[PDB]
RNA sequence: UUAUUGGAGGUAGAGCACUGUUUGGACGAGGGGCCGGUUACCGAAUUCAGACAAACUCCGAAUGCCAAUUAAUUUAACUUGGGAGUCAGAACAUGGGUGAUAAGGUCCGUGUUCGAAAGGGAAACAGCCCAGACCACCAGCUAAGGUCCCAAAAUAUAUGUUAAGUGGAAAAGGAUGUGGCGUUGCCCAGACAACGUCGAGUGACACUGCGCCGAAAAUGUACCGGGGCUAAACAUAUUACCGAAGCUGUGGAUUGUCCUUUG
RNA sequence: CUGGGGCGGUCGCCUCCUAAAAGGUAACGGAGGCGCUCAAAGGUUCCCUCAGAAUGGUUGGAAAUCAUUCAUAGAGUGUAA
RNA sequence: UCUGGUGACUAUAGCAAGGAGGUCACACCUGUUCCCAUGCCGAACACAGAAGUUAAGCUCCUUAGCGUCGAUGGUAGUCGAACUUACGUUCCGCUAGAGUAGAACGUUGCCAGGC
């Protein structure tokens, strides 16, 4: 399991988030052990791919900038209409 | 022939705050009208028979918390 | 049919219909359910009508949950009298559904039978619907 | 430094609170203009009524 | 009026900690099947999960309100006296009650316009959109709205969609109408149908753009204003023009404020 | 007064919701009260702390009374909210 | 530095659990003769003393078990603007409630005694 990420720069307005979601991209955040909070973005279909393979409770090799961080998916918001994930939280696991 | 049994109300009482936080007041100025004590009297502030809060000296008004979930008003002298 | 045993007030203001569904947006008791996609009142005669239609097609095989209850009474005047001499008498009980609210849930049958029974039930309701399954992922 | 403000849209049809701001800015008739020094206060007044005026760095 | 700072207060939204309403499942105490008890069934309590509220609240905004500053712009405010008129309001937008989530209905809150407002647009059309007419002019720039002819200005430049005159009046439902976007099946070792040949694609699902049916009224075509249109329709972008009593240019009138040459 | 008038209902005061987080705000809109009472149920100085739930126990109407623990006003506060 | 008295602070201070301490304090503790007192009970209150005890209250160390506090990111709602009549859409500011990471088994003033 290996997901790659991109760092979101400061202060996305709501139109930016809307365009971002109109792609296959998902806003997310990473926080926890040995790390400071970083706002990132992730592709939706690849995330579904790796989650269908590692399971709901599994470890991911998320790549953030130059680092790579073992991480676990803490929570996620989901739109019941439109059937699409809309936000994910990532938790560094030490 | 139908009618209603509801038709009545009482006149409104003009309760609530009467002076502002940070404003200068004179001796017996009314600061707050209420039923019961939603706000308690603090320093240099009295409480009337109808629970009215009023100043006892000249000074400036200060609303401020009392405990975890209570409030009070005070008046401080120099101004 | 379904109506509360008692209420504090018999004459209430009518609910707000704009917005999106506040809660109950997921299947939690069974495995299939009927999701609403438009907004309306459901009148407690439609609920019984749709439940009878849905429960007889399954031949008393599975279980059914009704995630909706009519809590609000609405009034209506006698036959077309002049306007305004007091509020009218109670006539029915309604529940307000907004897009995203699950309405029924079934379990204990095949996916095919569930699809058919929920389709049968959805034709008795004044709202557009959609067959959904228990979420995962 | 300095700004130049021009009233490009008319004020009739608008709420009165916006008319008071347009008058406080010093603008009077349509297409009339002023020059003012840039402040946070002036910028707040421009922000309130920006669908009516145009600004140039002067 | 704005920036900064301080404060009072329980709406929207959320939530179930209280007061009420409600759906499943447990747990046990009781009556209770029996022959006192099994089990059923019945009611109460505690629990687990999940819902509802104008007269519920452990929470709680955006705004609006009250103030204070040697803050920045601006031009009012108050007091005393003389003279009034008004006390039938209307539509539109938005927060609500009533009514039937009827009315060009009726009653309140908040804005605007009419009333008392000409001019341009909306075919015509007090209340909708743009705009506030001191008087000349056969000068110029723009707003809303527009550029085939009626009738001023693009038969304009790129890309695409529609075949219904949709555009130019409506729903639940129904359907091999056609674009866009993904996920996943069966692929030349031979499917996908026809009856060994057939020699390459063949499905489902999901999601969306535009269209079709559902669609019946009385004097005469008869909601595009008319002609007429396959773009002169509708998404996107570009940039050129037309367009008002708005702004500007030139001359003039009246009054005021400043300086003062009383110009 | 009045969604024409009549018939019916209503007319002063208090509390709540409508009321759009200051105050104010209508309808023959939705719900209730008042036309008193108290010689202590007033003043002051000292003390004190509940309902309820749970487990026991003669009478036990299940609960009257007694004992322990938990128990935020759920008690109580002359009279509506 | 320890203990005590007395203040200030939204429980980050509380409740629960485990473990240790005493003649320097404090408390349990002895008794009811006297001051005083109990709808009865020296239980409580009050007074008189120091025999015992750290058992308890209390003080110190451990734990995040319940309670309390609590971001970032996202979402709801909404001032303003622009389209529109759709149980609406678009842009720009502000920005919850719930939930997650996490904090937390108190901080501090004055006086006396002991150090």
């Amino acid at each position: 399991a290996s997901l790659k990420s991109i760092i979101r720069q400061g202060k996305q307005t709501r139109s930016d988030l809307k365009q971002l979601r109109k792609s296959g991209k998902v806003p997310a955040v990473v926080y926890g052990y040995g790390t400071k909070n970083v706002s990132v973005k992730v592709d939706e279909v690849e995330f579904i791919k790796v989650i269908r393979e590692v399971g709901r409770n599994g470890v991911i090799e998320l790549g953030v900038g130059s680092k790579t961080i073992k991480v676990m998916v803490a929570d996620y918001q989901f739109d019941p209409l439109k059937n699409q994930i809309t936000h994910i939280d990532f938790l560094a696991i030490n | 022939v139908s009618s209603t049994k509801n038709g009545r109300d009482s006149e409104s009482k003009r309760l609530g705050a009467k002076r502002a936080d940070g404003q200068f007041v004179t001796g017996g100025s009314i600061l707050y009208r209420q039923r019961g004590t939603k706000i308690y009297p603090g320093e240099n502030v009295g409480r009337g028979g109808d629970d009215t809060l009023f100043a006892k000296i000249d000074g400036v008004v200060k609303f401020e918390r009392k405990g975890r979930d209570k409030k009070q008003v005070s008046v401080y002298a120099v101004a | 049919m379904l109506l509360p045993k008692r209420v504090k007030y018999r004459r209430q203001h009518r609910p707000k219909t704009t917005g999106r569904s506040k809660g109950g947006n997921y299947v939690t008791f069974g495995e299939f359910g009927l999701q609403a996609t438009t907004t309306s009142w459901i009148t407690s005669r439609q609920i019984e009508s749709a439940r009878i239609a849905m429960t007889r097609y399954m031949k008393r095989g599975g279980k059914v949950w009704i995630k909706i209850f009519p809590h609000t009474p609405y009034t209506k005047k006698p036959l077309e009298v002049r306007m305004g001499a007091g509020k009218g008498a109670v006539e029915g009980w309604i529940a307000v559904v907004k897009p995203g609210r699950i309405l029924f849930e079934v379990a204990g049958v095949s996916e095919e039978v569930a699809r058919e029974a929920l389709r049968l039930a959805s034709h008795k309701l004044p709202v557009k619907t959609k067959f959904v399954k228990r979420e995962e992922l | 430094a300095k700004l130049q403000i021009t009233l490009t849209r008319s004020v009739i049809g608008r709420p009165e609170t916006q008319r008071k701001t347009v008058e406080a800015l010093g603008l009077k008739k349509t297409n009339s203009s002023v020059v003012v020094e840039d402040n946070p206060a002036i910028r707040g007044q421009i922000n309130k009524v920006k669908h009516l005026v145009t600004v140039e760095e002067k």
